[PDB]
């Protein structure tokens, strides 16, 4: 799970690592009336979404007083931001971060992630701060520096210093970077970290580091050993189906498309999705029963996939289980019938008994077709949608 | 045939639990040797027509066991594999699905260095048609035969499975080294063993989206690997951003698309197929 | 350095390890007002010092009053507590801990130390609780148990489950214990200790494991990054003289003995003493000078080893260091007139310019004789004592 | 000769401090290969007439040497012993002094997994008389030899370096293994060296009381060891409860006492000598 700006700058904070004195704020008086308390400006407001690229879309802005900042509170909390993160329908500003204006010197790039290759956290550094540091690889590799703590040892300071020169850091800001480096090695390993990402790590002219950024990624995994990051969840940041797909222990995510896509298991999903686009049609989705495809769950998937008009038709492809054919086909025919269902369902059931389940899925009446074999569910699923 | 046989004698970690004894019944159904099961505070207690111990040792020593299956939750895993390794078990097979990847981080340095080999965690398990079944895989879509199978899927396997039983193939061993960040076993390491392994004629390697364990396994397959394989990238309608179902499902960076796989593989001499239906043609081809 | 049983448990509590409820009083007062907080009798009294077999000798007591708290307090505050652990001459009591009395059902033996063979740190456990663990090992092995911390993950839980098995612990008291390995294997850790022995960790009547007595050693060579337990020495548990050469970087250890062995390295002042009571003589101690054996270094060595009076010779031993022998033999002399050193002295220079050294020491006049060699300065310094 | 020699390049870190400056001084007019040092925050000046680099990778790729000596304060070893194994050095003398026990711990585990050796910590270094020095021991009481000399003392070890040169035995290498609880290297890890050293026709043993290296050696000796080896055991008069010196110094549990180990020396074929000034006597004989 992701954590807001701030909500990470806090924790940088926790941890004695540099950023700026800024609040959080919920209204447009809190927003202006934190101005005074943090001194003179110009101030810096920033809208609180988990997507990136929110200074393009003029999410970030630099005021110089109260009537700007009360603006801008005014205008976005409630509305919704969308970057070139963000899908093209935005995420909600719920929060406004305004903090004290940065006298920037150099922009430099600090960050860490599980190296899926090398079966390590690394960190990364790099002068071109301020920049998708996607882009810094590809064009200017060069320029990117890596370490990789050692399960057996733990953050090293020699390695923040490897860092630190590579980046030509000399003097106080060398054992500042070192400290800022064994910091966030250890927020990474304590809170069970997927990803850091300081973009930028900031010099400022009066020559100290210090964050004017910063992403952190949470791995859910953990999250049950990490109270306060499992507190720090904003539901709203994310597709609101998706979520529910989930108490319901489904697995939900959205695209174009006009055929529903309802499989059991992620890689039969997707291989599911990708058969169907290549009998022409357009996969509308990907949800992922998740095996213990009971009739409430079928029921709920439906929902959730029909929950989008885009869908003309569903697929369903049920290979293997816990239940019996028979018994998922009923779930498909009480679900199609109870949630209404008013489109066109082809089914795909394997394992047990398929053979029974397929003819329940006949005699029920419904338009639930009864496909045999994947390449087959297929062409039909195609066939069922063109024309609408 | 790899990994595991007729021979081939387990223990269940966590044995008395639903999935435990669900699938422990399912594999000594088969014919898999189970020889007992481990459940902190049950040992001294017999389940399943088998004796249940507190510490895998006590098991390790009183059935000679060689390899553990393990349906611990996820908040107790590492706790298992580590206590699995210092027992002395030779072979891991995780069916668990959650465990933290930092966890996985260490865990994985620890298999190595004490020589262990792993299967998982979050995998479907591994079964040698005939012989042996560790874990949750239909055991009647499988038959004894000449393809060896290597899966980052659940389910495609089956699909896989499927159709080499149908084309009268057979498999030799059905492997699914799973979908989580950092495995026990890789491509590249069932592969190896597929290779060196008289019985499996022809490999079908199964991965998705995500990561670079398939572009990685093609320079390897390409450099190494002789006998033929046919290969099966899923996940090219997938959109860059959300996970698909697995963490590693991710397609981020510009990296790691189906696409990108498929090329590398079909550079280093596999038999790519587009669709996950004509695995059992492939076969009959390089066959 | 070792810790005090009350700053042991102190320790303990802070990690949420069981340990009787009581006070460490440093006056009678204080002592018998303790009974109160504490509730209903009877108490145990304990006097505080870094030896063990206190209970042997009387320096621990169970009572049923405030009059007897009181009288126990009044009589060993101040005194010197003998145990067979501490030298014939005892270690101050200068605390009194009270503590509540425990139903105890079952004695336990728990501890860890780094085992140098296993190079890994060892925790120990055994149903022979109070009884010399030593003794245990000697008659019983097959009653103690051990494992080992993994340096690449850490105590795990199995581990402390495997132990509790062992010992026959079932039920809650397996949970109960697992959790004390985990504290204490995590102390042992954070704290950079050298050793932990719970004896005896006891079951109670009521059915809880509580850690009835503790003795903590820390690792001297840690305690830069230990401010806390740095802050708990307690400079009056042992011999002062070893203190002062301490500060003053000398390294003094006392025997019986009649003559005094001045020799820089350790390992050299074993092989002085060894080869002295060889040729008869008597080494009455072992002071290691350090190697950057200064003048003042030699001035003050022969004060810690002149302060005692059982000294009748003292045999001088320097090879190699960073002071040319002429340089080493003034100090010797200087500090003999200085400390007015009154003791036939054997001086056995080696290294640079030895010549001109040994010599100083000839046309110095002061009863010091520069021998040629090991075997002969013994021969020697053995010889200026006989007699005596 | 073992370890090092005439064509041995070395780097010191702590390069520019008291110790390293006098000492690699030494080194130096010994004429053992000094290529540069190491001192964060001074990369780029020379010191001594050599280079001086702000991280150990720089001055390896620099350089190309591989064995480093350490000078660092006790305080930052682990950090310069790990940075060292990872800049791909192979040889770490560290003289230091105070590396808390449970940091050793650690680095030893790492040392081991990694392939790299290290001598000390807590020692005078190592020296092949004639070709290379890396430490602090007297290089005139030395003289290329037959003799390998083992050695848990630093002074002890002169005393025997001073006796095999003046028997004209003089000495294959030095090597001081330190006291501290976990050293880098004990004795079986050096005599495994001189037994296989053509150059090394007798071995010099010297240990102390405390724990059971030498007890562990003597079982080495007995079933490994051919050349005639001369041991000498101090802190026979060394009391029960307080630590000599050393910290592994004390003689605990009744066990690891000084003729608790001669006597397992004995048993193993090692001659041993009561008084350290026989040590000269003692190969004089076996040779
Ligand atoms: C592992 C998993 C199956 C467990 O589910 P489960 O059997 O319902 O869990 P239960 O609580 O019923 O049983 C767990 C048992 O673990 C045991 N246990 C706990 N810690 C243990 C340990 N360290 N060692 C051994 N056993 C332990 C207990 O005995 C418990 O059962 P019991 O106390 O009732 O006897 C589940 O967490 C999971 O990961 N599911 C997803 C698996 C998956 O999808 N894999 C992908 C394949 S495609
Ligand atoms: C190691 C020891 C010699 C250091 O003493 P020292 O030279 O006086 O210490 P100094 O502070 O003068 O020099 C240490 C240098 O380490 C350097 N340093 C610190 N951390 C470093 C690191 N990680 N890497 C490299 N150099 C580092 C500094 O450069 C410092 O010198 P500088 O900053 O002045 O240039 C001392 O701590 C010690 O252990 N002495 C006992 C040794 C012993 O008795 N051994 C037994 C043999 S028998």
């Amino acid at each position: 799970m992701n954590l807001h700006e701030y909500q990470a700058k806090q924790l940088f904070a926790r941890y004695g690592l540099p950023a700026p004195v800024g609040y959080a704020c919920t209204t447009p008086r809190e927003a202006e009336e934190a101005a005074s308390k943090i001194g003179a400006g110009p101030w810096v407001v920033k809208c609180q979404v988990h997507a990136g690229g929110r200074g393009k879309a003029g999410g970030v802005k630099v005021v110089n007083s109260k009537e700007d900042i009360r603006a801008f509170a005014e205008n976005w909390l409630g509305k919704r931001l969308v970057t070139y993160q963000t899908d093209a329908n935005g995420q909600p500003v719920n929060q406004i971060l305004v903090e004290a204006a940065t006298d920037i010197a150099k922009e430099l790039y600090l960050g860490a992630v599980v190296d899926r290759s090398s079966r390590r956290v690394v960190f990364m550094a790099s002068t071109e701060g301020g920049v998708e540091i996607e882009k810094v690889a590809e064009e200017t590799p060069h320029l990117i520096h890596k370490v990789a703590l050692d399960p057996l040892t733990g953050p090293m300071p020699y390695q923040g210093r490897e860092l630190a020169f590579k980046l030509g850091l000399e003097g106080k800001l060398v054992q500042q970077f070192t400290k800022i480096f064994m910091g966030l090695a250890t927020i990474f390993l304590e809170r069970d970290l997927a990803l850091i990402e300081i973009n930028p790590l900031v010099i400022t002219k009066q020559g100290d580091l210090i964050c004017l950024d910063g992403k952190l990624g949470a791995d859910g995994n953990a999250l049950f050993r990490q109270p306060d990051l499992r507190e720090m969840r904003d539901q709203s940041q994310e597709d609101p189906r998706e979520a529910q797909a989930a108490q319901w222990e489904l697995n939900y995510v959205a695209l174009d498309g006009n055929i529903g896509c309802m499989v059991n298991g992620a890689g039969l999903a997707m291989g599911t999705m990708d058969i169907v686009k290549l009998h022409g049609g357009e996969p509308a989705n990907f949800l992922d029963v998740g095996g213990g495809a009971t009739k409430e769950r079928v029921t709920e998937a439906f929902k959730i996939i029909l929950s989008d008009d885009k869908v003309k038709a569903v697929l369903v492809n049920i290979f293997g289980g816990i239940v019996r054919c028979d018994l998922i086909a009923d779930g498909i025919i009480g679900a199609v019938a109870e949630v209404g269902v008013n489109v066109p369902v082809v089914v795909r059931l394997e394992g047990n008994n398929a053979e029974l389940g397929a003819k329940k899925l006949a005699d029920s009446g419904l338009n639930i077709i009864a496909a045999k074999g994947l390449t087959d569910a297929a062409q039909q699923v195609v066939a069922a949608v063109e024309g609408k | 045939s790899i990994l595991i046989d007729k021979n081939t004698k387990v223990i269940c970690q966590g044995f008395t639990g639903s999935q435990g004894t669900f699938h422990s019944e399912q594999a000594i159904a088969y014919g898999t040797k189970m020889v007992g099961g481990v459940t902190p505070g049950k040992g001294g207690t017999t389940h399943l027509g088998l004796p249940v111990f507190n510490t895998v040792r006590e098991a390790v020593a009183a059935t000679g066991a060689t390899a553990s299956v393990i349906y611990v939750p996820a908040p107790f895993c590492k706790d298992s594999i580590l206590e699995a390794i210092d027992a002395g078990i030779k072979l891991i097979i995780t069916i668990t699905e959650g465990i933290p990847t930092l966890d996985m981080l260490t865990v994985k340095v620890k298999l190595d260095e004490a020589g262990v080999r792993m299967i998982g965690p979050n995998v479907p398990g591994v079964i040698t048609p005939g012989e042996c079944k560790i874990g949750i895989q239909p055991g009647h879509i499988h038959k004894p035969g000449k393809v060896g199978i290597v899966s980052r899927s659940g389910t495609l396997t089956y699909e896989a499975v499927k159709q080499t039983t149908d084309y009268g193939f057979g498999q030799s061993t059905c492997v699914g080294i799973g979908g989580d960040p950092i495995p026990g076993s890789n491509f590249i390491d069932i592969l190896e063993m597929f290779e060196k392994d008289p019985q499996t004629e022809a490999i079908v390697m199964i991965g998705e989206i995500g990561g670079s364990a398939e572009e990685e396994a093609a320079a390897y397959i390409k450099e190494h690997v002789t006998k033929p394989v046919v290969g099966y990238i899923a996940g090219v309608t997938a959109p860059k951003g959300k996970r698909m179902g697995h963490a590693g499902a991710i397609i981020a960076g510009g990296k790691g698309t189906a696409d990108e796989k498929f090329a590398a593989l079909e550079a280093a001499g596999v038999k790519t197929v587009r669709s996950l239906a004509d695995i059992g043609e492939a076969l009959k081809t390089v066959l």
